[PDB]
């Protein structure tokens, strides 16, 4: 890890999954608009965007897909009622051709919560053929697992 | 009785700044607030001491029908007639802190774009798809994040043409008139989107004066009450030099912060106000004494420069303690 590298990561996930909490533990008054903090890990500088929106809004993010090396998807392991729309949230993002080669890190947050195998199936992770992905059990409020997934993410980039 | 009611009022504000819907419930039961979404919209827009960040958290909720109706009421109070979209968005965000997750930002821009169209039906009709105003407003605040976020390095910031190219074909395959976007970009380039100040702004300013390691002070519910100069007394039974151990004390509604001059200050110690007790004393070596305890247990001893300084500080502290003990009583009645 000789050279300092700057990379862009996109954080995707439903509201209340824990995107803000995870981003808070890995970084003045935040700039008005969308969360975007810097994460420096092992001589890698990660600019991390919080991304989202409905269909007609999504194409505004394509400008930021071009220089995107990693995707971080946060799912609430406890909200089984919303896991299917979480899957749609993840899959709609993965349908963008500009994100074809980005690596996928899934934070299973809030570990009667679904386990890793349950979330891997309900989120359809194994349907991604040419995708390098990894699911990491984490507790956003206790910082557990955050840096293990960040270990995997950096090792892949 | 009159002081106890303004205290209960401030309790309502505190509760909102921690969980807004619990403060709304609190202020309604105690008889301070109307329970209709239009009354809450007026309260939110007008009353001071509300965290504009937490107002956004409350208004941005896309699952609760009450929060959504309140948000609709909030925008109905604003008039965007004959305003540039970015300008109207700036006026809208000046009230609510439009910052956070992409989903929260979307909900707020959503209600805002709906209000802007009602306020400009002619101009909106000039577009193949009125969804353009919403998509454009979203893109406006996105430009603000891109352009002014310190975490987006200069070289990678979106240039004017990257902005125009990011909006190509939005209007049912047509483009937004290019001369228009250039105006939006330049205005945002000349004035960053900025929220109106609230009470958290005064705590943030105290955080800046303190250099070095420190606790996180500017939490949404915390309000600055008093700044006072005192002398820490390690031994009230023995004298100390004139002006020794001079402190810069910061009294918040739920926290006592003790600093010294490092103007810049070095953080020394903070005390919660729960179980904190207070007693004034005056002996031969200390005429304006202040002793803080916990229940019993000495926390620290002060000697004010004058009795007015002790009278003013002690008064604020006595009320902040009583206010905090109200928070405890409620925060345990949480069944």
């Amino acid at each position: 890890n000789l050279y300092f590298q700057s990379m862009r990561i996109l954080m995707v996930g439903l509201d209340a999954a824990g995107k803000t909490t995870i981003l808070y533990k890995l970084k003045t008054i935040p700039t008005i608009g969308f969360n975007v903090e810097t994460v420096e890990y092992k001589n890698i500088s990660f600019t991390v965007w919080d991304v989202g929106g409905q269909d007609k809004i999504r194409p505004l993010w394509r400008h930021y897909f071009q220089n995107t090396q990693g995707l971080i998807f946060v799912v609430d392991s406890n909200d089984r009622e919303r896991v299917n729309e979480a899957r749609e949230e993840l899959m709609r993002m993965l349908a963008e051709d500009e994100l074809r080669d980005a690596v996928l890190l899934v934070f299973a947050n809030k570990q009667n919560a679904m386990n890793a195998a349950e979330i891997t199936d309900k989120l359809g992770l194994h349907s991604l053929r040419h995708r390098n992905w990894y699911i990491q059990a984490t507790c956003a409020t206790s910082g557990d697992g955050l840096y293990e997934g960040l270990d995997w993410l950096s090792n892949q980039l | 009785n009159d002081v106890v009611q303004r205290r209960h009022y401030r309790i309502g504000l505190n509760l909102f700044n921690k969980k807004p819907e619990k403060g709304i419930q609190y202020l309604i039961e105690r008889g301070f607030l109307s329970d209709t979404p239009v009354g809450v919209a007026h309260f939110i827009l007008e009353r001071k001491g509300l965290s504009r960040q937490m107002i956004g958290e409350f208004l941005g909720n896309r699952q609760k029908q009450f929060n959504r109706d309140v948000l609709d009421c909030v925008v109905d109070e604003m008039d965007f007639s004959s305003m540039d979209l970015d300008d109207a968005l700036r006026k809208f965000q000046s009230h609510i802190r439009v910052q956070g997750e992409a989903q929260k930002v979307e909900r707020l821009i959503e209600a805002f774009s709906q209000r802007y169209c009602v306020c400009n039906p002619a101009l909106v009709r000039q577009f193949r798809n009125p969804d353009t105003i919403f998509i454009l407003a979203f893109a406006i605040i996105l430009l603000n994040t891109d352009m002014y976020s310190p975490s987006v390095k200069a070289e990678r910031k979106m240039k004017l043409d990257d902005f125009i190219k990011n909006l190509r074909g939005v209007d049912n395959g047509e483009d937004i008139p290019r001369d228009l976007l250039v105006g939006i970009y330049q205005r945002i380039q000349g004035r960053e989107l900025r929220t109106n100040d609230d009470h958290v702004s005064q705590v943030q300013a105290v955080e800046r004066m303190i250099v070095g390691k420190k606790p996180v002070l500017s939490l949404p519910h915390r309000r600055l009450v008093c700044c006072c100069q005192l002398y820490e007394v390690p031994d009230p039974n023995r004298p100390q030099r004139l002006g020794l151990h001079q402190r810069e004390v910061f009294l918040f509604n739920d926290l006592l912060v003790v600093t010294k001059i490092f103007v810049t200050y070095s953080f020394r110690q903070s005390f919660p106000l729960v179980e904190m007790h207070m007693q004034l004393f005056q002996n031969s070596y200390y005429q304006f004494g202040i002793k803080l305890l916990s229940a019993r247990k000495v926390l620290i001893i002060f000697n004010a420069p004058s009795l007015q300084d002790r009278l003013r500080f002690t008064s604020d502290l006595r009320e902040s303690i009583a206010e905090v003990q109200e928070m405890e009583k409620y925060r345990v009645e949480s069944e």
